[PDB]
RNA sequence: UCGCCUCCUAAAAGGUAACGGAGGCGCCCAAAGGUCCCCUCAGGCGGGACGGAAAUCCGCCGGAGAGCGCAAGGGUAGAAG
RNA sequence: UAAUCGCAAAAAGGUGGGCCCAGUUCGGAUUGGGGUCUGCAACCCGACCCCAUGAAGCCGGAAUCGCUAGUAAUCGCGGAUCA
């Protein structure tokens, strides 16, 4: 299903997956 | 909580807690504390999650910090492998490094005894 | 949906560079992945009773597709257990699955590897297509520290149009891999 | 303890002072 | 650890510096492994004494602050 | 040594002796059987976290040297696998 | 030129706060990085102070030492030698 990932780095990306509750510790912007 | 890479602490006050890092202990930890002006008392357990970010934020940046730091003082005593200083030795005989008594002790050093022995005395 | 991303990104964006780089003539011609196979080893599970169905069920989360169960084809004594009810964990994604797994991967998992400096840049070698292998599951965003109690890692072939791993490398770098120059 | 140099207890058994105990 | 000075030798710096003097050859016995490593000192090997023979030791930049007797070893097999 | 099976000896049909050369059998499978429908090997060279020199994964190359419970021979993937 | 000033703080104790049975806030070895001081000079080889390391040890096999009262246990202090 449609998901929201959610960076310590302000950025949200928009992919889908398994439950979209996503706490991530900073992506690729760092 | 996974402030550094593989590592996580929890449910303990969170003073003590950041010591569960390579790269921080009792010292660094308090200092970051008052900066981030958090009360240590508090657990991993409980915090904003504005708490966490502010955390991870002051001290990732700041120092090194496991991975590369471990990764540092490796290629620091790699480069006593240079024409070979005499701290360069002791790391390639895994003895003593700084100037001890390796007739006794040196146990840490060197793993457990390797009694490994056949001395001789009079037999007739 | 039917569009993500990197899929965007590919047609219009990476598709023509492509182009622009290495001069086909063709559509077709021009490199496309063609699929992203995902394993993992697993040389316990046999023993100790170990149903481990739990790396499956878990797995599933992350790829979004049902894996599959695969078996030993000799028996080795040496390294354990006899042909059959041997163990091994294989799924297959093609496009947008495919597509939505790179997505978050490249976008997300890599940045939380314990260390990184970049993919390694010798693992396609003119065999078109790639491969890397990883260490901790819980790297990616569904996977939880909680839901953890083994760390299994598992290794990622990516298999492209491109004959040579010059234009592979080409279409890789430019999707978003960043390789340790 | 009596020899944790980061203490009260491991200076005062040593016999110096520092941050961990200090002088005065 | 000298934290104002170098303690380092007289008869090894007026010595390097008139080697200096237009940077000729290097063949120099010494005594001195109690003296620091002097910065662009490197080329010159310097044959220090460790009790029993002048070793001929090579020299490079990455090495500054160590003791030419930090590289002329006082005993053998360890 | 004594019955049975494979090969050679056996002189291109069959058959062919010797205390000639050299091996197997006295079991096994409720699926290792019937039919229908699918699938294709051993190796070799890359490439891939734990991973050997073959554990599982990817890609090329590979008409058969794989496999077909067990000895040998015959046969066999356009399947007997 | 020193019961007239200094080493100097005795420590355990007492008060109230923190840890919650964890190889841990137990334990401080090993090692990295950073400094101070004595000395002509701390590479072999000094002791300190700070940041980071946090090793073996969950009370010790056969053995075996000391002590009968201000003792045994346990805590801290001075002095000789001497930069």
């Amino acid at each position: 299903v449609p998901a929201r990932i959610i960076c310590g780095c302000g950025n949200v990306i928009e992919t889908y997956s398994t439950k979209p509750e996503i706490y991530v510790e900073v992506c690729s912007k760092c | 909580a996974r402030i550094a890479g593989v590592e996580i602490p929890r449910n303990k006050r969170v003073d003590v807690a950041l010591t569960y890092i390579y790269g921080i202990g009792k010292a660094r930890a308090k200092e970051a504390l008052e900066k981030t002006g958090i009360n240590p008392a508090t657990r991993v357990k409980d915090l904003t999650e504005a708490e966490v970010v502010r955390l991870r934020e002051y001290v990732e940046n700041t120092w090194k910090l496991e991975g590369e730091l471990r990764a540092e003082v490796a290629a620091n005593i790699k480069r006593l492998m240079d024409i070979g200083c005499y701290r360069g030795l002791r790391h390639r005989r895994g003895l003593p490094v700084r100037g001890q008594r390796t007739r006794t002790n040196a146990r840490t050093r060197k793993g457990p005894r390797k009694t490994v022995a056949g001395k001789k005395k009079a037999p007739r | 949906p039917l569009d993500v991303a990197l899929k965007r990104k590919y047609y219009e964006e990476v598709r023509p560079e492509l182009i622009r780089r290495f001069g086909y003539q063709n559509v077709w011609e021009v490199p496309r992945l063609e699929k992203v196979v995902i394993n993992q080893g697993l040389g316990e599970a046999k023993e100790d009773a170990r149903i481990l169905e739990k790396a499956a069920q878990e797995l599933a989360l992350i790829t979004g597709q049902k894996p599959a169960v695969t078996r030993a084809k000799k028996s080795i004594s040496n390294f354990k257990l006899r042909k059959g009810m041997p163990i091994g964990l294989r799924v297959t994604l093609r496009r947008d699955r495919m597509w939505i797994f790179l997505e978050k991967l490249l976008n997300v998992a890599l940045p939380r590897i314990r260390d990184f400096r970049g993919l390694n840049p010798n693992s396609f070698d003119g065999r078109g297509n790639y491969n890397l292998g990883l260490r901790e599951q819980l790297i990616f965003p569904e996977i939880t520290y909680d839901m953890v109690d083994a760390l299994r890692g598992m290794d990622i072939a990516v298999v492209t149009t491109a004959e040579t791993d010059e234009e592979a490398r080409a279409l890789l770098e430019l999707l978003g891999f960043p390789f340790r120059k | 303890g009596k020899g944790d140099r980061r203490t009260r207890r491991g200076k005062i058994w040593r016999g110096t002072y520092g941050k961990y105990r200090p002088r005065k | 650890s000298l934290k104002k000075g170098v303690f380092v030798d007289d008869h090894l710096l007026e010595k390097v510096l008139e080697l200096n003097a237009k940077g000729e050859k290097r063949l120099i016995k010494t005594w001195s492994r109690r003296s620091t490593i002097v910065p662009e000192m490197v080329g010159h090997t310097i044959a220090v004494y460790n009790g029993k023979q002048h070793v001929p030791v090579y020299i490079t930049e990455n090495m500054v602050g160590h003791k030419l007797g930090e590289f002329a070893p006082t005993r053998t097999y360890r």
